[PDB]
């Protein structure tokens, strides 16, 4: 049994009415639950048996469907409702989830401002080089960051984190850190960060030469 | 031959938790009282915990009472040791031992031992961050601070003691392979102010009461 | 009201093991089927494991069957998840959750969850040592074999030619989680200008061989 | 119930006959076991019920005693018998161990040869300084190593390990590693290892100046 949510990201505004669809690869009758999850918190049960609202859950949430097609509807989206929603087929001794639908605040596409920072000499003295790439205030959330060291595409030596949707302008920001030993860092010259995003006509590359 | 195997040892920071497990080969635990014993760096053995058949009785050494829990899983032949609020003196090699003999009586010695797993508890429950400058387009320049190698979460960052808040992004921390957290905090400013405006990031790590002010110049 | 709390998360290297535990407050687990679920970095939830009342049935996701074991302790209200031979894609937040309802039925949803515990799996299952010389000022010289994982490391001197006077010390585990040892040998000081001294370090877990000559 | 073993270390020669005593704080009848343990290995049950030899144990091991006083005897000490021995009071659902007796090979007191090694430049480039102190071929096993950096006694930044008793000369050796950052290492000049040992009339200091 495979559960598929639609869409993967749902953009909307406060006061809207929105619908998330969950499709089961085969009939699951009404053995379906909807959960809400806020970042860093535990999931909360919203709806079970396809349409039974859990006690305490506001009446703007509504579940419907049966068989292979199910819908969660929020009528009068409030700010507290922006979060990820999960559908779940649950059986006696197993369960399967959808991939989750993130409900975010709608706005217009915005390309990021990209900046690159070489490692500080203070940190280089310590034997570690952290190269940082900043993608500032972009929308939507999907972005691709590639590290190239002397044009060699890098993998496995970088980590990134993304901010929550900004309260003022509804954009996201991303930080990517490439970490190398001082030796490895000084074995190369050109350090570059290549950013792909919907709001850009072509990928943007920011680079620097060690020196 | 009867065999036991521990699993789950490693490096823990003081105040943390770790759970050990013990599997067996060539016998069932159901008829055996199972035990946890540890060898301390001084070289002696300390009885840690005992769990009787059917989990009827669970006994603990005084040094670990209230912090450790022993459990058993007879259907799959596993023993468990939960260790919470760990202290430096919990550092030891931990063995699971069977109480038994050729013929089972009401009081038998420990006739089978696992090879042991090393558990080491470091005294440093917290570690303070190093702060490096992310030093400085058209009108907009970006600068920031790399707050690296701290533990545990969280760290707070402000710019100019709170004066500069617009355009500030403090990113979710990231957990490195060293077991230490790292994050960055950035701000975008007018580039024409890079030679007249001072920029200082104020990093506060309350778990270690560490405050660091770092000036970020080009 | 009803509470669940996980314990035991942390940083593990690929191929290693970690055991999680779950305690509860304001109910007993005996009548509840208990479950482990994980949230992956992509953001979705994955069902991991389920253990029925009396441990009659134990069910696992295909991705973890054969590597994970779920256990329960009804008398003290604890649930356990053993994770062995861990892979990078096991990185996730792990929650324990009970199936339950106002009246317990044969198929209830997950009505109570713990806050979750973070489990991170590093890609590097082994790491090879760095070898530095302990240079002489009877004289002593040696090799510092630092920052490898896991045990063991083997050291010989001159491929076995030099065995008398050699002390290879038990490794030490550093706060970084990586092992370090030293190997020394004492030689006549009058031989420092004619005899070559090379330590041969062999780290089989990473298939590493390193020869380091130690000059004054 | 408190168990006390005596002595803590017993020095003897191959072919000797030796006795280790175990005292219980109160009567334990004959509920006592003796275990053997080699370094890095698991304990092995030798004797239980104070005097019953476990199957497979050589007849040179023998146990006796009852109440509060117990003895383990090895008649014809062989090389394989050099190890630590543990007594244990065992009850139905608890146990307590003595502190252990290390049986080692006897020899005459020998002071250590002390050597100090500054960090290699190759490691210094990595941002880490390991200062190493070696105590070579001493007896007995107990030794004290203190680090002094510009006469400031160090604590918490060193680790040591000790070899097993040497097969040829029956001495021990000890290695202590002091680990510092490159920065801290380059902020000081005098590095000193101070060794206290029975075979020395006074503590010995070996030092070097960064340079
Ligand atoms: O840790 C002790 C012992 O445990 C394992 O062996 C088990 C042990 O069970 C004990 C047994 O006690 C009996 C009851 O009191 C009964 O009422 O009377 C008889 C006769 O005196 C007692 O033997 O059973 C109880 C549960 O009823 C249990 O709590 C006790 O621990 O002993 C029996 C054999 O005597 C054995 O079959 C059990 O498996 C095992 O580790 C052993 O080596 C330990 O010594
Ligand atoms: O995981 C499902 C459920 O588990 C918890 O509740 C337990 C559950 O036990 C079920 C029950 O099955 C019945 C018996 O086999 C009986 O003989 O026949 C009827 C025929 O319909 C079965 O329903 O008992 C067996 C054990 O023998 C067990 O394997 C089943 O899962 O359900 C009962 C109530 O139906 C409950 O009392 C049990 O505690 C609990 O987590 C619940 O929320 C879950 O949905």
């Amino acid at each position: 049994v495979v559960m598929t949510q639609s869409p993967s990201t749902l953009s909307a505004s406060v006061g809207d009415t929105i619908t998330i669809t969950c499709r089961a690869s085969q009939s699951i009758e009404t053995w379906l639950a909807w959960y809400q999850q806020k970042p860093g918190k535990a999931p909360k049960l919203l709806i079970y048996k396809a349409s039974t609202l859990k006690t305490g859950v506001p009446s703007r949430f509504s579940g419907s469907g049966s068989g292979t097609e199910f819908t969660l509807t929020i009528s009068g989206l409030q700010f507290d409702d922006f979060a990820t929603y999960h559908c779940q087929h649950y059986a006696g001794y197993s369960a399967t989830f959808g991939q989750g639908t993130r409900v975010e605040i709608k706005r217009t596409v915005a390309a990021p401002s990209v900046f690159i920072f070489p490692p500080s000499d203070e940190q280089l003295k310590s034997g570690t080089a952290s190269v940082v790439c900043l993608l500032n205030n972009f929308y939507p959330r999907e972005a691709k960051v590639q590290w190239k060291v002397d044009n060699a595409l890098q993998s496995g030596n970088s980590q990134e984190s993304v901010t929550e949707q900004d309260s003022k302008d509804s954009t996201y920001s991303l930080s990517s850190t490439l970490t190398l030993s001082k030796a490895d860092y000084e074995k190369h010259k050109v350090y570059a960060c290549e950013v792909t995003h919907q709001g850009l006509s072509s990928p943007v590359t920011k680079s620097f030469n060690r020196g | 031959e009867v065999q036991l195997v521990e699993s789950g040892g490693g490096l823990v920071k003081a105040g943390g938790s770790l759970i050990l497990s013990c599997g067996v080969s060539n016998f069932r635990i159901s008829a055996h009282t199972m035990n946890w014993v540890r060898r301390v760096p001084g070289g002696g053995l300390e009885w840690v915990a005992s769990i009787s058949t059917s989990s009827t009785y669970r006994d603990y050494a005084d040094a670990v009472k209230g912090r450790f829990t022993v459990s058993r899983d007879d259907l799959e032949d596993f023993v468990y040791l939960q260790m919470h609020k760990m202290r430096v003196e919990d550092t030891a090699i931990y063995y699971c031992a069977r109480k038994g003999s050729d013929r089972l009586s009401d009081n038998d010695p420990f006739d089978a031992w696992g090879p042991g797993t090393v558990v080491t508890v470091s005294p440093a429950s917290t570690k303070g961050p190093s702060v490096f400058p992310l030093a400085p387009s058209g009108g907009t320049a970006a600068l920031g601070c790399l707050v690296k190698d701290y533990f545990p979460e969280p760290v707070t960052v402000s710019w100019n003691s709170g004066a500069l808040t617009s355009g500030v992004h403090t990113f979710p921390a990231v957990l490195q392979s060293s077991g230490l957290y790292s994050l960055s905090s950035v701000v975008t400013v007018p580039s024409s102010s890079l030679g007249t405006q001072t920029y200082i990031c104020n990093v506060n790590h309350k778990p270690s009461n560490t405050k660091v002010d770092k000036k970020v110049e080009p």
